[PDB]
């Protein structure tokens, strides 16, 4: 891959998004205003300003007109993607720490977390759109439904929606992940123990039927949607904060690391806070991925599996476009599966 | 002085000292003149401190001595100019006598780490140690942007290297793939050594054109942009052996490139005057026979692979009638001459052994029109080369001998699609007509290294257009897509067809297409704005009686000997840890194919791999 740096945040990354087309890069920050790129070059597109804190998470609904922020100002914003202007703003009684489009953009959810006495909850919205235009028509000031801190769980700290916007999965500050029947009023289905930390990220394949989690306990999981089974394990000695699934390769890309603090760097090892690449099937580091300055807060990649960005708590983004030795990558076997084709 | 031997000291002498030689010769006036002059031109580098102006046996005095205040001016002085000019013989010669602390006496010479031949041991070399499975080497402008190194694996090609920004415009191979010619806009550059780094660069500028005599042994580079690098040299001939520009020859107007011509042995080199055809020889690039070959319009001129023959032709030219000669070099003969009359174009295409010439001939009647094509093929092993006119027919817009061989084929067209005719050699001798298939939209006849196989290609046709014949008795194999296509490779033994969409000729589609000569495509990559693809040259080592009696001996009807074997082998690449991974394959796929059918019932759901279009 080539790789090059993108530079507006001066604070550490939260969180990058491409768009369904893959076109443009969205990004949120340790500061008060999100960012938006172009996938191609880097070059930014603009910025979307007015929260007063923190932004942890943005996202792009799937006609890329509105992005959703969620914020440490205790607020949730949407924002038109054509002018950066912002078009409604709920307010939370808690930070609201990640939001998400359903996949046919009609309803987000936020999370909101448990501080001071609320016991944290998944908010989940509903935009009415114009069937044509995909502009809104109403907003509500209420959510439509709240999933409360499930009884014997600690709160959820990272949510996603399933195929067609079926389940929500999320994952929990105790290392556990639950699932929500959404036809039948976001009920609880089923959970799982997987972690000894808390979960740090989840993330969808792209059809949304099966998702990848990550932890600072070093491990993760890939895990199957409808049963809950865990599919395969990536055991790492590095404790992660973000992961995600590649499209068109059958691979997975994990990103943490632990700060120096006290130690000594050098410049001939300065820089190499990585990526590590795996093989998704047959659960084998096959790379690493050099360039960030600390560890890496949060992975994307685009949904076309051209490129990848990854946002350090070195406040740059780091924008790969793969070349054609990654495409070729094929163990043995692959190679002889593929062509046993014809 | 005077002397035809006499010449100045030929490094620094002691450092302090002007001697200048061949000074004004002495008579009426010329005595004080002299020093009237001297201090005019040797004052510029201080003013004169002592001079000391001798004679010699009462001969007239030939030098002087000049001395400074600064001594150590003297070195510089005898370096800033020499050759200074006045009357007469007055040419002022300059030098600083003799060191005698110092001696020339034997050196420590000269040391060189590596030469070219050893990357030609690096493509013979990785061609046996490397382990696949089964053919050529690239060569890719186009993933990322970078110059990029592949194989051909069968299965994918498999990228070796991507060197970034490698070339500043083009990059080109050597005839046997020794050295990689890469164009730097400060100087071209040879790229040698297993692992690739310059061993030779070539200061040229405003260059474009950057190309090897056919024997690999001296490199032609042609500014069609002026500099003052050129003044006015723009054809620049390097000598890779030594590392040294030979010769320069002054710029061009026309026409294609190469505009100046090797012979196949690299012994002679060429260029049409229009009145006159000046012939040049290796080792030195010197003038044969001390002359230029006055002969007028001249419309090309090709050299034969055979030792050693120009063809070159003729039209109407005033008082002379069209023509196309053959002349033997170095004796300069026009050894068969046949005048062709009225022909508003032809076309001088020599087989590749130089066995036979071709001459593709356009006639003219009285309506001043293009009215029939004729092919006449000369016979150059025969006695007194005797002449195949074969044929008459309309409209002939391309011709291909048969590589090696003796079969050709053609492209006629205005019918309304494009005709092919196919031709073959008559066990009672003479060429003639064998075959024809319907018409098409072939523009381009491309054939095989190893003959058997021909492409008939509609390059630069949004769709198809790649159609492919085995011969003899040209028979159709296969038709087959390229969106666009541009450029056109085969392997030097005939096994691949690569073919490209070059982003300087096309954007809709932009890509390199990879196919086995059967009718199996292997893969199509496309590449996101794709400058090049060139195959690395790879000829058969050495051929003799006996490898040529061994492709012979399974005498016709199928064998089993060898593919056979690497099929095993490759069975056998499918086994011992390689179990337990197609075990995980196969249970994903499994996994896979359980969650698509629930959902296809539940839901009414696709599952995929990638976002679709």
């Amino acid at each position: 891959m080539k790789a090059i740096k993108l530079t507006g945040h001066e604070r550490p990354l939260t969180q990058v998004k491409y768009n369904k087309e893959g076109d443009l890069l969205f990004s949120c920050s340790k500061d008060s205003s999100a960012s938006v790129w172009y996938s191609l070059n880097g070059e930014r597109l603009g910025t979307l300003d007015g929260h007063t804190g923190t932004i942890w998470s943005i996202d792009v609904d799937c006609f890329t007109k509105y992005c959703v922020t969620g914020s440490a100002d205790y607020s949730i914003k949407l924002w038109d993607v054509s002018n950066g202007q912002c078009v409604a703003t709920w307010k939370s009684p808690v930070p609201v720490k990640r939001v998400e489009f359903s996949p046919c953009g009609n309803y987000f959810l936020a999370i909101l977390d448990n501080v001071m006495k609320n016991p944290g909850s998944i908010n989940i919205y509903e935009i009415e759109r114009d069937s044509a235009t995909h502009e809104l028509t109403k907003v509500s000031e209420e959510p439509i439904h709240k999933i409360i801190t499930h009884e014997g769980l600690d709160a959820a700290t990272v949510a996603g929606w399933s195929t067609k916007g079926k389940y929500i999965i999320a994952g929990h500050k105790d290392g556990k992940i639950s699932k929500y029947d959404v036809s039948n009023n976001y009920e609880y289905v089923d959970s799982i123990d997987l972690h000894e930390k808390s979960i740090s990220d989840m993330q969808f394949s792209p059809d949304l039927t099966y998702f990848i989690t990550s932890s600072r306990d070093t491990n993760s999981f890939l895990v199957d949607v409808s049963t809950l089974q865990v599919l395969k394990k990536y055991e790492t000695d590095c404790p992660l904060n973000t992961a995600v699934i590649t499209p068109l390769k059958e691979f997975i890309i994990l990103g943490g690391g632990q700060e120096a603090k006290d130690v000594t760097t050098t410049s001939a090892n300065e820089g190499k806070f990585e990526a590590r690449f795996y093989h998704k099937i047959f659960e084998e580091e096959i790379g690493r991925v050099q360039g960030h300055f600390g560890p890496l807060n949060t992975v994307a990649i685009s949904p076309q599996g051209t490129s990848y960005a990854s946002g350090g708590e070195d406040g740059f983004i780091r924008l790969h476009h793969f070349e054609k030795s990654y495409f070729d990558f094929k163990y043995d076997v692959e190679k002889a599966a593929e062509a046993k084709e014809h | 002085g005077d002397v035809l031997k006499d010449r100045p000291q030929e490094a620094d002498g002691i450092d302090s000292v002007i001697v200048v030689d061949n000074v004004p010769q002495v008579g009426p006036d010329r005595l004080e003149k002299l020093k009237n002059v001297i201090h005019k031109i040797f004052s510029k580098f201080g003013k004169i401190t002592n001079d000391f102006y001798p004679e010699e046996d009462g001969k007239t005095k030939g030098y002087i001595f000049l001395e400074y205040a600064s001594p150590a001016h003297a070195v510089d002085a005898v370096k800033n100019a020499d050759g200074y000019k006045l009357d007469k013989q007055h040419t002022f010669r300059v030098n600083l006598f003799t060191d005698f602390d110092k001696y020339m006496t034997i050196s420590d010479e000269w040391d060189i780490p590596e030469k070219q031949p050893f990357k030609d041991l690096g493509n013979l070399r990785y061609w046996l140690e490397e382990a696949e499975c089964r053919d050529q080497y690239s060569v890719i402008f186009e993933s990322g942007d970078r110059t990029s190194i592949f194989w051909n694996d069968v299965k994918d090609p498999v990228s070796i290297e991507e060197r970034a920004r490698w070339t500043e415009t083009y990059v080109r191979w050597s005839p046997k793939g020794t050295y990689l010619a890469t164009f730097h806009q400060r100087g071209i550059a040879l790229w040698g050594g297993e692992k690739f780094k310059q061993i030779q660069r070539f200061s040229h500028q405003g260059v474009q054109l950057i190309d090897f005599s056919p024997c690999e042994r001296y490199l032609v580079t042609f500014s069609p942009l002026m500099d003052t690098q050129d003044d006015p040299q723009a054809i620049i001939i390097w000598d890779i052996l030594t590392g040294h520009k030979k010769r320069g020859f002054h710029c061009e107007s026309s026409a294609h490139w190469p505009i100046f011509k090797w012979s196949h042995d690299g012994k002679f080199f060429a260029r049409m005057t229009l009145d006159t055809l000046s012939i040049y020889e290796t080792p030195s690039m010197g003038l044969l026979d001390k002359k230029s070959l006055k002969i007028s319009g001249i419309k090309d001129f090709s050299w034969s692979p055979g030792g050693n023959i120009i063809a070159f032709w003729v039209p109407e030219d005033k008082d002379i009638p069209a023509r196309v000669t053959l002349m033997q070099l170095p004796s300069r003969q026009e050894i068969r001459v046949r005048n062709l009359f009225n022909v508003v174009d032809c076309k001088l295409h020599w087989q590749k052994n130089g066995d036979y010439l071709c001459v593709k001939v356009d006639r003219t009647p009285k309506g001043t029109q293009g009215v029939v094509t004729n092919f006449e093929i000369f016979r150059m092993r025969e006695k007194q080369v005797p002449v195949d006119v074969v044929e008459m027919k309309e409209t002939i817009i391309a011709f291909a001998w048969e590589p090696n061989g003796s079969k050709f084929a053609v492209l006629h067209g205005e019918a309304p699609r494009i005709s092919v005719s196919f031709y073959h050699v008559k066990s009672n001798g003479k060429i003639e007509l064998s075959k024809m298939f319907d018409k098409q939209q072939a523009n381009t006849i491309f054939w095989s290294p190893q003959g058997q196989f021909v492409v008939l290609a509609g390059l630069r046709s949004m769709n198809g257009a790649l159609a492919f014949v085995d011969t003899s008795d040209c028979t159709v194999m296969n038709i087959a897509e390229h969106y666009m296509a541009s450029d056109v490779e085969w392997d030097p033994t005939g096994r691949y067809v690569v073919t490209s969409v070059s982003w300087w000729s096309h954007k809709v589609d932009n890509a390199y297409w990879l196919w086995t000569f059967q009718g199996r495509l292997l893969q199509k990559n496309n590449k996101d704005r794709f400058c090049q693809l060139l195959w690395r040259p790879r000829p058969p080592t050495l051929l003799s009686q006996e490898q040529i009696k061994q492709i012979k001996k399974d005498l016709k009807k199928y064998s089993k000997i060898f593919e056979q074997k690497d099929r095993l082998s490759q069975s056998k690449a499918s086994k011992e840890l390689v179990e337990r991974r197609r075990a995980m394959m196969e249970d994903f796929r499994k996994y896979g194919k359980a969650a698509q059918e629930l959902y296809v019932g539940q839901k009414n759901e696709r599952l995929e791999l990638r976002g679709g279009v």
